């Protein structure tokens, strides 16, 4: 995250980190949605160009943590994978279109003051907050810049914007399932996501029911924090009846 | 790298 | 779930996070 400020103690309590095993490293962020599922970026297991291609077996997932380094003893918990599903149609290829997977547990997390569920978008939520100059919040363990790491977890509030911004600011092809997020430079104000913020939730309180809903997952972006670039989104309630059909098939 | 190791059992 | 989005040290004590005001305000 760059030009954000430490989280507090329990902000997100539903953020999730993907830790390699060996070389053991920080790989991405990551949501939790349930006591055994993870939401995450597709682009975060699979990514052919860069020869990724993860399976269950080389990743654990680390919940409740603050500190991106430390062990947290007594707080995180660190769980393995049951399976990974990534979004049939996710285009690695292209643009990252639907650049969204899904992480099923071994076991069932315990919730704690540190480990919480975030709500996923109904038609309705979505219809009313993802609306140009609303604010959502990002938060992970990623670059402080676009060049070092913190040594806890960040956090930046960013203004959606306006679709044809988004398009106007770069040659990749934007999706209905993207959306794009941060201030313009005459907006004064800055903040980005950046590498190693990937998969990790854009959040939004509800003002309806002051419930925290993930609207999008941190997905891809031309440099961090650069001014006229916008960080793109996966849309998660665009693409909410793959998440339940595979749920629903899944338990 | 400069992670801190996790206990084995994980 | 049931109670996804309400975090123990925030919404459940009905404490408020340093900034989630600004979230808030953008919701206009
Ligand atoms: C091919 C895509 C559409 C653009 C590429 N620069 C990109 O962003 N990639 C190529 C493969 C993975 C992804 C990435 O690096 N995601 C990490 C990332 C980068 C920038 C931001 C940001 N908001 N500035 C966020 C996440
Ligand atoms: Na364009
Ligand atoms: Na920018």
């Amino acid at each position: 995250i760059v030009e954000g400020s430490d989280a507090e103690i329990g902000m997100s309590p539903w953020q999730v980190m993907l830790f390699r095993k060996s070389p053991q490293e920080l790989l991405c962020g990551a949501s939790l949605i349930s006591d055994r599922w993870v939401l995450t970026a597709a682009h975060c297991l699979l990514y052919p160009p860069w020869d990724k291609n993860f399976t269950e077996n080389d990743l654990l997932v680390r919940i409740g943590k603050h500190s991106r380094t430390r062990y947290e003893r007594n707080i995180e918990k660190i769980s393995m994978l049951e399976k990974i599903y990534i979004h049939p149609r996710y285009n690695w290829r292209e643009n990252l279109d639907r650049d969204i997977a899904l992480m099923k547990l071994k076991k069932p997390v315990a919730f704690s003051d540190y480990i919480h569920p975030v709500c996923l978008p109904d038609r309705e939520t979505a219809a009313s907050l993802l609306q140009a100059g609303y604010k959502g919040r990002v938060t992970g363990w990623g670059n402080l810049k676009e060049t070092g790491q913190p040594s806890v977890l960040q956090v930046v509030n960013l203004p959606i914007v306006e679709r044809p911004v988004c398009k106007d600011s770069t040659r990749i092809r934007i999706t209905d399932n993207m959306f794009c997020a941060g201030y313009k430079p005459d907006e004064g104000k800055r903040g980005d996501a950046c590498e190693g913020d990937s998969g990790g939730p854009f959040v939004m309180k509800s003002p309806f029911n002051n419930r925290w809903y993930q609207m999008g997952i941190v997905s891809w972006g031309e440099g961090c924090d650069r001014d006229g670039k916008y960080g793109f989104y996966t849309h998660v309630f665009r693409l909410k009846k793959w998440i339940q059909k595979v749920i629903d098939q899944f338990g | 790298g400069d992670f801190e190791e996790i206990p084995e059992e994980y | 779930e049931a109670d996804c989005g309400l975090r123990p040290l925030f919404e459940k004590k009905s404490l408020e996070d340093k900034t989630e005001r600004e979230l808030l305000e953008s919701y206009i």
